């Protein structure tokens, strides 16, 4: 049960090159300097991974494949070993998160290379004994209630169905009416989560107009069928395997954004959420050092539904996007101390 | 200004609410019959917190009355103080809840849950700014569980901003008037947590040690209980009707009184109380109020505090006094006892005073607790629950009313981790 | 032509208020009603000076003040009292709802919905002022309403009116005696926006006021009304020379400018040294010697901190009554020769004096015994700093645990501006010790 925290800083964007905004973070090595243009002082974080792509010829650069092959790869091969996973995402807009997950249609993100990678190794190792079988799931948290994603709604106020969360007490917590779908290709897994980010609730306070006021869980369960009793081959103990990757939301500080009704509602609740989870991830950092703790799971929906994924022997990873502008040198400074305090 | 919509359900909670109002009055010079006879002019600068004006210089009570069997209800209209009630508002049914959660929260009591949600929305909207609701209810019954907790859960919907208290009376250990008290109590506590911003548990093994060995009584009936959980309720919300030196609310008390929102269940306590003969004999001061409230022979839980650790503390105090008494007794507690405070939480107390003392003292104070030792609350609970429910002796009363198993050990892991979460804070 | 608006923020902030215009009430002859019946008498005068008294038409005079609490049960007190006919019945008796002793709540929530009417009732007081030169804001820490509303309102001041100075007597919560748990959060999260806007910001501690009755004013139990007493004789000595004709005037552009070397380190201490009873008013002298040796006199001061611990960077001294130079010049030496008052090496002046001719006035029912000479002394320390690490110890504890942040988050805010006040309060506790340090060649 180790947690790992990473952060990617993104490289200038076409008009803060030319508007020649200035630079107010650095790195030395596996530290992170953010120095306030000259104002006073500098602060200084640590991590346990750290992804200087501001510019191509720096040692240390991090292109997709690093990303993939440093963060990934790891929750892949536990996977198969028989454990879950849970890989998260931070940061606002404009810091480099879809580039990151998703990526561009040549520039590939987290989420192709892990499909593509699982379904070479699977149809390398499938066998005229073995098989394999996964399904799929997509949903999101708005205002600590949950709603499904994969389906077409029709026209009515809204056919955003508030579904409830249950405890089978040995699965665990699971959620009451969630459309499970079937996956033997990455094609097919791009075709829901399209609709789904479609569907993603999104609202403009005054910054950018297209920002996601709600978390996203895009959850894989996948199954093993290793095993053929030799006594009389009809199937025996099966294994199973959960992999959860969610995109969170932005902290949004609601006094500098004058907000006012559902725009302060969906601020609120995300806060109260991100706070929850950093508890989880600080105690678990806390709980392999081998003291006695306790995980509270149940403040939060998010948590609730993931309390199995965490916890126990499973993975989980973090990744912080952050931009090295000057104009967002607040909302950097709140994503690494995030990211700090979930390494200790 | 602020206005508190009381709720009260079953026999505890009409039987306590009955007393309750029947001492606001006396402490705002109301009459049972609507009318003011009083001499001070503070008892009507903030009278609209719990009553309503009406033509003739009348002043009904928002209450709200939500038993399914009118037994009960008939004993307050027949009674002292019934008149004042407004009978639009005795909502009740037939078909009683036969002691079992499962009709008071799905059959018998959805079909009248509306009934009281359109009582409710009159008496919210007919205020200038409400601060919160109010419940009186019994945990191990049926109405008062079941029919209470769906409410609250229909309240936290519509009213989310806004506070909901519950003076809730929980199991004894020792004693039971019931026999299915636990199954009834673990799934209320399943649904109080989530949806509760400040309860006051309240057992009534406490009140009866309480009326034997300091007011030393020989015949204590339910009208002497209810008698010090009204001047609780009254103590909880005096700096909310008269002035202080350093007010307070609801609010802040749960701000002060909660760090984390699960862990908001507290062990009341009020003082001075002493036995008749014994009054000519003490001397009313901020000292000896502070050593009877933070004993453990006069906490209402049922439960000894030095078997845990107080997170935090609240103490309202009720007459002309000092500052410096105050907060001079509280760091001594906080300083000789330790071992009873936690360390990250480094003052683990706070105070507020009105400068307006009850109808016949001088003085008065009043205790909220958050402690530890309320586990031994629950860990009994799930003793009592488990044994029965490992082969599922009184259950078909339940899965008959529409429920199934899964609903049981979702409140039985819910409780128990809420006692593993008040033991993270103990050693 | 010498004016200075008062305002009134909180619990505390309206009870020294009520101390202070009871007070000011008292000095200049006017009455509750707001009459005067010497200036029929005679028929001359300005006793009810118009430096916080304005005056209309028909000889009543009206504070230039305005309250707020964001709950009413304050000042219902004050429009249901001996002190009704006087104030202005525009009071903020806003009294939806209060803070819930919630920074977040007075900053954005509730503390909209008010503010637009301070704004305009203060844009209302100061057209009718001629040179005005003061914003005196009396609030509390620890509370919701004096660690949020304060912070927006001077936040607001300071683009509006810019300019001016803006000070602030608060209530510093005390090391051990503290009422509520969300003390340190509100204070740690209001020097952190109160920094960059005001001037001065005075600080006092009721542990120490306390400890000064129960030694000096012989009550050992005493109530808020003792203190908030001694409170309005300070801002008196302060806004008298304003007032009165006296030989050394010091206005409020003074004090900011000889206590704020820097402009980050104006948190000074006040001490006001009589403080004796009217049977201990005699077997002493009273003479200026006594008292400035009693102004920087340990067990005397009115904030919980042992100068002995630190260093003096200024002292501003201002005296009342029957008072000689030759007499403050003779204490100022004998100070200078001591050893435990240690003073920077970049400060050998360390010293603004102020006289006046007015002495102190006596309330009825009151604890303090009439005197000839009265002395307050306001001093800039190194020696703070240990209360604001004593502080950021208690922030530094819950914060951890991450208790009592959800009522904040709930209310607007997120968990970064924690750690954005919490680093740049631990940024000022450098910056007192490297002015602490003696220069080198
Ligand atoms: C001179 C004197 O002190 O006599 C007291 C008295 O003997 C004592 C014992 C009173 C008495 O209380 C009881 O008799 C009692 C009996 C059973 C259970 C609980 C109480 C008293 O009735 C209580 C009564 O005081 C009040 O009535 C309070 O205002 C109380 N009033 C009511 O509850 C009330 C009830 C029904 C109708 C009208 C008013 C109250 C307390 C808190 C908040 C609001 C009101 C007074 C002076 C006394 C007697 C009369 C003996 C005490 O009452 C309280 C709650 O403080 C019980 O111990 C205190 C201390 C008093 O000394
Ligand atoms: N010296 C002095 N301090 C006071 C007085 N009243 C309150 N305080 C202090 O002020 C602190 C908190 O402020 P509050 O009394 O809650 O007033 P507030 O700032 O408006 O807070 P809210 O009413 O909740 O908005 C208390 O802990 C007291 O220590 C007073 O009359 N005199
Ligand atoms: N304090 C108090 N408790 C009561 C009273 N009447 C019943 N109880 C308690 O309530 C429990 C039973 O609750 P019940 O009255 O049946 O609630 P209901 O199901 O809603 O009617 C028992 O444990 C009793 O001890 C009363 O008047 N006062
Ligand atoms: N590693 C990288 N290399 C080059 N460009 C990047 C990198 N990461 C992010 N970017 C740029 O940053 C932009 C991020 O925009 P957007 O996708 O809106 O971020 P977010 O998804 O966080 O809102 C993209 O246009 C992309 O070109
Ligand atoms: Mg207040």
């Amino acid at each position: 049960s180790q947690v790992t925290v990473a952060v990617r800083v993104r490289p200038f964007s076409k008009r803060e090159k030319t508007e020649k905004a200035s630079q107010v973070v650095f790195t030395n090595g596996e530290e992170i300097t953010v120095e306030h243009p000259d104002m006073k002082q500098v602060y200084s974080f640590i991590y346990d991974v750290s992804f200087w792509s501001f510019d191509e010829c720096h040692p240390g650069y991090a292109s997709q494949t690093t990303v993939y092959e440093t963060l990934a790869a790891p929750l892949l091969d536990r996977a198969f070993e028989g454990y879950n996973t849970c890989l998260f995402a931070y940061g606002q807009t404009g810091s480099g998160k879809s580039y990151t997950m998703m990526g561009l249609n040549e520039e590939p993100g987290i989420i192709p290379r892990f499909c593509e990678d699982l379904f070479a190794q699977i149809a390398k190792k499938q066998t005229s004994e073995v098989s394999y079988h996964l399904e799929m799931s997509f949903f999101e948290v708005y205002n600590e209630k949950i709603h499904d994603l994969l389906v077409c709604k029709g026209e009515n106020g809204q056919r955003k169905q508030p579904l409830r969360a249950r405890e089978h007490p040995v699965s665990g917590p699971y959620v009451e009416g969630l459309s499970m779908n079937v996956v033997s290709s990455y094609s097919d897994i791009q075709s829901w989560l399209e609709l789904g980010n479609k569907q993603r609730a999104t609202a403009a306070t005054g910054m950018n107009d297209k920002s996601s006021r709600s978390h996203s869980v895009f959850t894989l369960v996948m199954t093993q069928t290793k095993t053929e009793v030799v006594e009389g081959e009809e199937h025996d103990h099966r294994i199973t395997s959960r992999i959860n990757l969610v995109d969170l939301a932005g902290s949004e500080r609601c006094s500098t954004a004058h907000s006012s009704g559902q725009r302060l509602k969906e601020g609120v609740s995300i806060n109260k959420s991100l706070l929850t989870l950093g508890k989880v991830i600080s105690a678990l950092s806390e709980q392999a050092n081998g003291k006695r703790v306790f995980i509270p799971y149940r403040e939060s929906t998010l948590t609730w539904l993931l309390k199995e994924s965490l916890g126990g022997n499973s993975k989980t990873a973090m990744i912080a996007t952050v931009s090295p502008a000057a104009s967002n040198i607040e909302e950097t400074l709140s994503t690494l101390r995030y990211a700090t305090q979930a390494r200790l | 200004m602020r206005e508190i919509v009381h709720i009260q359900a079953g026999q505890c909670g009409n039987q306590i609410g009955a007393k309750f109002w029947e001492v606001i009055s006396d402490e705002h010079g109301i009459d049972p019959t609507g009318s003011y006879h009083g001499d001070s002019d503070l008892q009507l600068e903030r009278i609209n917190v719990y009553y309503n004006e009406a033509t003739g210089n009348k002043y009904v009570p928002r209450a709200i009355l939500v038993d399914l069997e009118p037994g009960t209800m008939d004993s307050v209209r027949s009674g002292p103080f019934g008149q004042i009630f407004r009978p639009d508002n005795f909502v009740f049914g037939q078909s009683g809840a036969g002691n079992n959660w499962a009709k008071g929260h799905y059959t018998e009591g959805a079909e009248l849950v509306d009934s009281v949600l359109d009582v409710v929305r009159k008496e919210s909207e007919s205020c200038d700014c409400l601060q919160g609701f109010q419940l009186t209810h019994s945990l191990g019954g049926g109405t008062g569980s079941g029919m209470g907790t769906l409410l609250i859960s229909k309240i936290r919907e519509e009213y989310p901003d806004r506070i909901m208290n519950t003076f809730s009376v929980m199991p004894s250990p020792k004693v039971s008037d019931t026999v299915v008290e636990p199954y009834n109590a673990t799934l209320s506590v399943h649904q109080l947590v989530e949806n509760t911003d400040e309860t006051y548990c309240i057992d009534n093994e406490a009140l009866y040690d309480i009326c034997f060995r300091t007011l030393k009584l020989t015949t204590p009936t339910y009208g002497d209980l209810n008698h010090l959980v009204s001047a609780t309720m009254s103590g909880v919300t005096t700096c909310l009707r008269f002035p202080g030196q350093l007010n307070a609310d609801l609010r802040k008390l749960a701000v002060n009184m909660v760090p984390f929102p699960r862990l908001h269940f507290f062990m009341p306590g009020f003082a001075p109380l002493t036995s008749r003969g014994s009054q000519q004999y003490r001397a009313l001061t901020v000292p000896e109020l502070t050593q009877q409230m933070f004993d453990s022979k006069n906490m209402m839980a049922a439960c000894d505090p030095r078997h845990g650790r107080y997170l935090t503390v609240a103490a309202i105090f009720r007459g002309r006094m000092s500052m410096k008494e105050v907060d001079e007794q509280m760091l001594n507690v906080q300083n000789k006892n330790s071992s009873y405070f936690v360390e990250w939480i480094p003052n683990n107390v706070k105070t507020a005073v009105c400068d307006i003392p009850p109808r016949g003292l001088k003085m008065s104070a009043t205790f909220i607790g958050n402690s530890t030792a309320i586990q031994e609350l629950f860990k009994r609970i799930s003793e009592q629950f488990t044994a029965m429910f490992r082969r599922k002796a009184f259950l078909h009363w339940y899965t008959g009313e529409g429920m199934d198993e899964m609903e049981f050990t979702e409140a039985e892991s819910n409780m128990n981790d809420l006692v593993s979460e008040y033991q993270q804070y103990q050693d | 032509m010498r004016e200075c608006i008062s305002i009134h923020v909180g619990q505390a902030g309206v009870q020294i208020g009520n101390a202070c215009w009871e007070l000011y009430c008292l000095e200049h002859g006017i009455q509750p009603d707001g009459q005067m019946p010497s200036d029929k008498t005679i028929g001359g005068g300005d006793d009810s000076f118009n430096t916080f008294f304005s005056e209309t038409g028909a000889g009543k005079h009206v504070p230039r003040a305005v309250f707020v609490d964001l709950e009413p049960t304050v000042i219902d007190e004050v429009r249901t009292g001996t002190y009704r006919q006087l104030f202005h019945p525009e009071q903020l008796i806003t009294g939806k709802e209060d803070a819930a002793n919630n920074y977040a709540r007075g900053h954005y929530t509730i503390g909209k919905e008010i503010i637009d009417l301070v704004l305009d009732r203060i844009r209302k007081l100061a057209d009718q002022c001629t040179g005005l030169q003061g914003f005196l804001v009396f609030h509390s820490f620890g509370g919701g309403t004096g660690s949020g509303f304060t912070s927006l309102l001077m936040e607001r001041l300071s683009v509006d009116y810019g300019k001016k100075s803006k000070l602030e007597f608060s209530i510093y919560p005390a090391p051990q005696v503290s009422t509520a748990v969300v003390e340190p959060y509100n204070s740690i999260l209001t020097t952190h926006t109160t920094l960059e806007h005001s001037d001065c910001a005075f600080m006092v501690d009721n542990e120490a006021i306390y400890d000064i009755c129960r030694r000096n004013l012989d009550i050992e139990r005493p109530t808020y009304t003792n203190l908030n007493r001694l409170i309005s004789q300070i801002v008196s000595s302060i806004t008298a020379s304003l007032r009165f004709d006296g030989a050394l005037n010091v206005d409020l552009t003074e004090f900011q400018t000889n206590l704020v070397p820097y402009p980050r380190i104006h948190f000074p201490l006040a001490t006001y040294a009589p403080v004796i009873s009217a049977e201990k008013a005699y077997h002493e002298q009273l003479s200026v010697a006594e008292i400035t040796n009693a102004c920087f006199e340990p067990a005397n001061q009115m904030v919980k901190c042992d100068p002995r611990h630190g260093k003096y960077m200024a002292c501003c001294l201002l005296y009342r009554g029957d008072v000689v130079p030759k007499d403050v010049n003779a204490a100022i030496a004998t100070i200078k020769t001591k050893r435990s008052i240690q003073f920077v090496d970049w400060c050998p002046t360390g010293f603004k004096v102020g006289i006046n001719y007015q002495p102190p006035t006596v309330v009825p029912g009151g604890d303090l015994a009439k005197v000839q000479r009265a002395v307050c002394m306001l001093s800039n320390t190194t020696a703070i700093a240990e209360a604001w690490a004593r502080l950021d110890h208690k922030f530094d504890l819950m914060y951890a645990k991450r208790a009592f942040v959800h009522w904040y988050v709930g209310e607007g805010m997120e968990e970064g501006e924690f750690s954005e006040a919490r680093e740049d309060m631990a940024a000022l506790e450098k910056d007192y010790e490297e002015v602490g340090v003696d220069s080198v060649e």
